[PDB]
């Protein structure tokens, strides 16, 4: 695997998470 | 959090969907 | 402003949001 | 939703930004 970071990290979940969506809550 | 777990380490798969709602 | 859609979308709520993350819902 | 509100629709600065936590 890749580090995933910042807009990075974003669109990966977009694309695992589909229809479900997601948080995204740093911290 | 996501961004110590995918971003400072490495996540699979299992760990970044448990982010999905 | 644009039609915002998708990977797009996403990308706009993580510059927006910032420090703060966001939750994104479709449905 | 957000997709209706800024996908079909278009939303302006104040709508995207009620989606931030």
């Amino acid at each position: 695997n890749q580090h995933l970071c910042g807009s990075h990290l974003v669109e990966a979940l977009y694309l695992v998470c589909g229809e479900r969506g997601f948080h995204y809550t740093p911290k | 959090g996501i961004v110590e777990q995918c971003c400072t380490s490495i996540c699979s798969l299992e760990q970044l969907e448990n982010y999905c709602n």
